């Protein structure tokens, strides 16, 4: 046999192409939108203190 | 365009519209009031490059002098607006004050001119704003996050 042993998190075969997925691909958009929200709030707060 | 506006026609329109020099009120016309009017028109058009913006006026190339027989380059759709504004500016030479109807006509013509040069700049995305996974920034397009510049 070929001595390479693959390990997958979640694997499916959809359209002649094998597709995999880990545990963080689904959470990219909310995370990088939360970061933008915090960054935009910080400097707006820092612009006019009193 | 249709008949080509000259610089002298615009000042004659302004002189006629307030019964200063026309064939249908009494009589008469003067030669110095023409040079003064044409120079006033030139200075007005120079100023209009700021607030109303460019509208296609043809300036004198090199020094010389404007001369009433020169072609203005304006479309015929603007002559009432330009003439009314010029009349308002040059009324005080003869120590006269405009009537309310003249002011109303001037405002209407100016509004028509303003309507034809709008922009509404339509602000863009920023540059740290993400573009979602829904439009496949990896394969179809490139550069996740909007450019927001150019």
């Amino acid at each position: 046999h070929i001595p390479l042993i693959p390990v997958y998190g979640k694997r499916w075969f959809i359209d002649d192409i094998e597709r995999v997925e880990g545990h963080i691909a689904k959470a990219m958009d909310p995370q990088r939108l939360y970061n933008l929200q915090v960054s935009m709030l910080a400097d707006t707060a820092a612009q006019d203190p009193g | 365009m249709a008949t080509v506006l000259t610089k002298g026609e615009i000042v004659l329109f302004a002189l006629r519209k307030f019964a200063i020099a026309s064939n249908a009120s009494l009589t008469d016309v003067e030669p110095q009031s023409i040079e003064d009017g044409v120079n006033d028109l030139e200075d007005m058009m120079s100023e209009w490059m700021i607030n109303p913006g460019d509208i296609g006026y043809a300036f004198a190339t090199g020094d010389e002098q404007p001369l009433p027989d020169d072609e203005s380059g304006l479309p015929r759709k603007y002559k009432h607006a330009v003439g009314y504004q010029l009349l308002l500016r040059m009324l005080s030479d003869y120590s006269l004050e405009p009537t309310p109807q003249v002011l109303s006509n001037a405002q209407r013509s100016y509004d028509a001119l303003m309507t034809d040069t709008l922009v509404v700049p339509s602000m863009r995305r920023r540059g740290d704003f993400p573009v979602g996974q829904g439009n496949k920034y990896d394969v179809f397009t490139s550069d996740r996050y909007y450019p927001g510049d150019l």
